[PDB]
């Protein structure tokens, strides 16, 4: 009932996707109290006054139940690394919200050379440093898939969240997962659902097999998540 | 722990050719070894790190002495000297190739030789592996802030940079000199150097640097037989002035000090990374 | 005297820090607002990549306004390659950038609402905000292909065309948005003009005053001929901060004709609607007034648009490897510039970006001076700062 | 009902007079500020002389800003003969003008310091302006050939080029000047904004207000396409003074589009940096802010300059004997215009000059109205008037 939005090396796009549950946002903010989110709330303020300084700091509170962590971790920035360990220390459930936190995403391409922080060049998904409990791919994951995660987390629907808890153990995604796991292993039937999931239109169906345009893939993991020949839990088979 | 790795002998030396001394960083050992192989048929090509008018580095395969003299001097920024090693024995057609690199680059060359998966015809043609001492390195933009913003000198007006006396130095085309305390440069260093366990380029045929020897002289460790034969041909030909490191000051103790300070520090960083789950080489 | 440091500042996008030299009474004497977000370094890893990959990557600068960077990127590459997008592709591109801003401005009014909107009006206010944002995000989805990071913004124009039916229900969604915007205006304008927060605190009259100019090339889109980039110069943080704070900044210091310049809604209203009011409240007022001109412009684009017109240029993406292309776009927060050099093979030789909030950061540093430090964050939020943008 | 006449007014260049009709309380009802310096009549003895002589002679208008007249003179002759100076000759000429303004602004702050700089700060203050003037005069001597009256400013470009060494020595001198300028600016701006003199006298808030526009063509150099000379009309003193004072004036009354117009730092800052503050204090502030613009621009010229490039055009100095050439330059004290008609032999058939302070004189006459007469000279000094220029 206490949720927190941690923002590391991201773009806030995942947070905006959460905001794009307009009607369900007012239904979620009554069932859960938000306790930390720099972009939304002034928590948690502590002032320290000496004879020569007045320090007004906003730190992550304790007793966070669910923590939506967005963005990767910069290994050359002390604050970025302090906040990923601090979020893990103070949250019972941490969720790798988006490809940046889950698998690196676009930040995998970072290599520095750019001032004004010429030393900043190493960016890793949060899973490489802390244990993560759930992972949500996509750049960004849809508002629909987000509502589903939050609903299942509050209702204890472990069966639904299993596919994301399993993802939390792998911190590497790519467009080539479709080839190495589905095409090369004689599983791809050619439905094309992966091409329809891609946010950069990097997948193109040729000869009934997905062709990845490698210079357009941002490694968001949406296509491998969708492939029903990789993961097809039996819960999907129940309809009405 | 071992300070300098294995070596045969340690001396203080400088080049005999006075021209070389006018352009080199310290004693001119790297340029003097390169010019001697080239002129006496022990090397037909040498790998160097060149600079442009703004101090930006470019690894290059040289084949003339003038190419060697232009590349003389230290550029305290990252330059991938090994990226041209296959080019050197391919289109350039070298067979007695000279290699220079910081310790990490010398390690990459030994790895290259032991497991030459993508290095057909390359290991057998490496005639002299020269390593230069190194404590830290910098991205170009990192050094640019240090020179232009902390020392107040434009890149295009830099004639020579030197690190020494807890100070970083910038010498200008127009006679000016500026030095800052070495602790103002730390935040700008390549962080991957914080796991480096090699200060004296312990895996080279010959290693050279400025610490331990006075200005204009280089402390040089001779390590392998290949480097021993080369060096001995040089002194016999009068290419070098040699004084035993036991007489010149400050001396070998300063090398040992720094070499162990680097190893003790970066050792902690390796264990720190292992602790929080980050990969290290093994 | 004393030092005050507010870190991190809240209810805007990103991660920043205030460092204020204050006197014994609380008034700020020297101000320093700066980004401490880690630098991802987009422009530097775009070198070597094909030109088509630029609008995809630079979209991930920021998820609040991804459209603005995709637009500036393709405008910059088109300029380097001398490509002209067709009439209807351009109309669709501007409509996409408008749809983004139609959601950004109500979003910012939601971010600052804890200071200005009373608790009893809080619920109806947020519902009106989300109602306006829904429309805006609908437009970006329909034209751009996705709401957050639009893949249809491509070098040459726009990838796809809408249908006559989409254009219809978009027009009538814009009429709804216009009705909600008048509702929102008649509510916030009087609160900004009153100068007082919802807790009764009256703000100083000269809060947020500064002595810098404005940059704005267009009221709704962008016009690269209204600026001379040769006169845009980026200096280092050491030019505006002290030494110990300057080595903390993650951004550069953009100048025009040698001076810092403000960008954003007030910069545009000053260059197109003779709006010359100074201070932090005037900034908020301009941003509210602009919501009206955005939706009116969109409805005009829909009447002019031909939904069967060509939207992608056939001209090839090739460059001479020298010409420094220029692409500008008035993002929600202001002037936004990308630069691109393309070689004969269609690949990126050089890339650079001067983002809107990057202009505004050093301006905010001076604007917080003169007033009590417990008002500094109110000035900061008036500029709708987006740091992931300013840092990229 | 009383007249107050202050003759001569002090701490500025030249010989002038104030004639104020005041009420019984000291408030100025009608104001008159007019030069009474004898007219040397340069423009009239130039007719018949070769064109090369013009920048030599007009430079002796004034020793504070001689670069401003040589520049406008050559620029006007070049316009009449269709001469185009080379890239690096044009860069050197602007750099020479910036060096002159780099000495003039600090000099003026020295002239007004008896009112605004406290006594205990006076020695330190003068040492700062003399060090700043040293750098400025170095630049003019290096590029123009002489510090005062620069013979290298010639028809066709600039006569001599600098070396790679002096270019480097100038750049690092400019860095020092930028350091002193920030020191000076942080010092003076708080005083000008306080509105009080060093003896404790608080000045009126609306001191120096008037209702006239501005003219400015460029922030650091000049642009003849930003003005339509046909709209500039010189009237006689009888149009702005009463008969008995008008017959004393040594200067013509310039107007643009039918009205008086202000020139100078505030004019430029209004046209390029959106600075719209009225009053005398705002004039001082704008001038102080401009010092940074000047030295930043100088450093940019040094980076662009090619010391080996051509500096003089080979084109001949020949004219049709009818075209009215136009040369404009933003002198320290404002927009400065020269006109010339050159014949086929290269000789001057017609010459005219409308100097900066000439524009400001009739504006000053009106700006001193409304306030007590013991403040009129403070309004006058804010305009940094140069009378020997205004009269020529
Ligand atoms: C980043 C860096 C850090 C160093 N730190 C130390 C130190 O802490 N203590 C110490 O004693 N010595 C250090 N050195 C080496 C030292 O400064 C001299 O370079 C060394 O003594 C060789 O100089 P020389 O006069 O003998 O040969 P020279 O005649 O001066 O020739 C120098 C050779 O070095 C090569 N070179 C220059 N820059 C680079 C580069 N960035 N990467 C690879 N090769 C390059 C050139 O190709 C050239 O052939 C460092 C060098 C570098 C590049
Ligand atoms: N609006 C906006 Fe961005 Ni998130 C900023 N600042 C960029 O183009
Ligand atoms: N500045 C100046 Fe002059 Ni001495 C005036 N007024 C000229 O162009
Ligand atoms: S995953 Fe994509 S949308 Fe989410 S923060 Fe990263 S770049 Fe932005
Ligand atoms: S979703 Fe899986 S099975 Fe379907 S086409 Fe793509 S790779 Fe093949
Ligand atoms: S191909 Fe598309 S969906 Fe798959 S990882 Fe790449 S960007 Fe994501
Ligand atoms: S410190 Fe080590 S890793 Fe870094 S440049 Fe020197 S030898 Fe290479």
């Amino acid at each position: 009932v206490k949720i927190a939005h941690i923002h590391l090396c991201g773009c806030t796009g995942c947070l905006i996707s959460l905001a794009d549950t307009y009607e369900q946002l007012l239904d979620i903010l009554n069932s859960v109290e938000l306790v930390y989110a720099l972009t939304l709330v002034d928590e948690k303020t502590e002032i320290r006054e000496t004879d020569d300084k007045i320090l007004i700091e906003r730190e992550i509170p304790d007793d966070i139940d669910i923590a939506l962590v967005e963005g990767s971790v910069c290994l050359e920035d002390e604050h970025s690394m302090k906040d990923v360990f601090d979020a893990r220390r103070k949250s019972k459930i941490v969720v790798a919200l988006g490809a940046c936190a889950a698998t690196g995403g676009i930040t995998r391409f970072c290599r520095g050379g750019q001032m004004s922080k010429p030393v900043h060049s190493s960016f890793v998904p949060i899973g490489d440093l802390i244990k993560v409990d759930l992972a949500l791919p996509g750049c960004p994951p849809s508002p629909e898939a987000l509502v589903n995660l939050i609903t299942a987390a509050l209702n204890g629907d472990t069966e639904y969240l299993e596919i994301y808890a399993e993802l939390a153990k792998k911190t590497e995604a790519c467009g080539c997962d479709l080839l190495v796991n589905v095409i090369n292993k004689s599983l791809c039937m050619g439905c094309g659902s992966c091409a329809a999931s891609c946010p950069t239109r990097a997948i193109e169906m040729i000869d009934g097999k997905p062709n990845v345009l490698k210079e357009l893939c941002i490694k968001c993991g949406a296509c491998s998540l969708q492939c029903p020949r990789i993961r097809f839990p039996k819960l999907i088979e129940e309809i009405e | 722990m071992d300070p300098f790795g294995k070596y045969k002998t340690v001396v203080s030396a400088r080049a005999a050719d006075k021209t070389i001394l006018k352009k080199c960083q310290d004693g001119g050992i790297v340029s003097a070894a390169y010019i001697y192989g080239l002129e006496n048929g022990l090397l037909d090509g040498v790998i160097v790190a060149d600079k442009d008018d703004k101090l930006q580095t470019t690894p290059k395969v040289a084949t003339t002495v003038d190419e060697v003299l232009e590349a003389a001097g230290t550029k305290y920024t990252v330059c991938p000297t090994i990226s041209v090693i296959k080019s050197a024995v391919r289109e350039y057609g070298c067979e007695k190739l000279g290699v220079v690199g910081t310790p990490c680059q010398i390690i990459a060359t030994r790895k290259l030789m032991k497991y030459p998966i993508g290095f057909r015809h390359v290991p057998d043609k490496l005639a002299l592996i020269v390593g230069i001492f190194c404590m830290e390195n910098f991205p170009y933009n990192g050094m640019k802030t240090i020179i232009e913003e902390h020392c107040g000198i434009k890149m295009e007006d830099v004639a020579k940079t030197d690190i020494g006396k807890g100070k970083f130095w910038v010498y200008s085309k127009w006679g000016d000199v500026k030095s800052i305390k070495l602790k103002e440069t730390h935040p700008y260093e390549q962080q991957s150097c914080h796991v480096c366990m090699d200060y004296t380029a312990e895996l080279a045929d010959i290693s050279t640097g400025s610490v331990g020897s006075p200005d204009g002289w280089s402390t040089v460790f001779i390590r392998t037989a290949q480097g021993e034969e080369f060096f001995n041909k040089m002194v016999e030909a009068g290419a070098l002035e040699v004084k035993p490191i036991e007489e010149v000051k400050p001396g070998l103790g300063l090398v040992e000090k720094l070499s162990l300070t680097k190893k003790e520090k970066n050792a902690k960083e390796i264990e720190h990374r292992k602790e929080i789950g980050l990969p290290v080489p093994y | 005297g004393k030092i005050v440091e507010i870190h991190p500042t809240t209810r805007h996008e990103g991660h920043t820090k205030l460092v204020l030299k204050v006197d014994d009474e609380g008034i700020v004497e020297k101000g320093a607002y700066l980004s401490v977000t880690p630098v991802r370094g987009f422009e530097k890893f775009l070198v070597g990549k094909p030109a088509e990959f630029a609008p995809i990557a630079v979209s991930r600068f920021c998820g609040i306004c991804p459209v603005a960077h995709a637009t500036s990127a393709v405008e910059a590459i088109e300029d380097a390659c001398d490509i002209t997008p067709p009439k209807d592709g351009l109309l669709l591109r501007e409509l996409c950038g408008i749809g983004n801003k139609m959601h950004s401005h109500p979003l910012h009014q939601f971010l600052i609402s804890p200071d200005y909107v009373p608790k009893d009006d809080s619920n109806e206010f947020i519902k009106r905000v989300q109602a306006m944002r829904r429309i805006g995000q609908y437009i970006v989805d329909a034209v751009g292909g996705e709401a957050i990071h639009s893949p249809n913004i491509k070098v040459g124009g726009m990838a796809k065309q809408i249908t006559e039916s989409t254009k219809a229900k978009m027009y009538y969604k814009c009429k709804e948005y216009e009705k909600l915007a008048k509702e929102q205006l008649e509510y916030l304008i009087p609160i900004f003009e009153s100068r007082t927060l919802n807790d009764g605190t009256e703000l100083p009259e000269k809060l947020g005053y500064h002595d810098f100019g404005y940059i704005a090339t267009h009221p709704t889109y962008g016009d690269r001929t209204k600026i001379d980039q040769d006169k845009v110069v980026e200096y280092t943080p050491f030019d505006v901060y002290d030494k110990d704070v300057a080595i903390q900044s993650s951004t550069t210091v953009p100048t025009y004709n040698g001076r810092l310049m403000e960008v954003g809604p007030r910069a545009r209203f000053s260059k197109f609607f003779d709006f010359k009011e100074k201070g932090a409240m005037a900034l908020h007022i301009a941003r509210a007034y602009e919501i009206s001109v955005l939706v009116k412009r969109a409805m005009e684009i829909l009447d002019e648009l031909n939904v069967n017109g060509k939207t992608m240029s056939d001209e090839p993406i090739v460059g001479d490897g020298e010409k420094l292309g220029l692409g500008v776009h008035e993002a929600a927060r202001g002037h936004n510039t990308h630069q691109a050099v393309i070689d004969k093979d269609g690949n990126i030789v050089y890339y650079n970006a001067i983002v809107a909030t990057t202009w505004n950061i050093p301006v905010i540093s001076k604007a917080v001076e003169g007033t009590h430090y417990k008002f500094a964050e109110h000035i900061v939020r008036a500029y709708d700062p987006c740091i992931s943008c300013a840092t990229h």
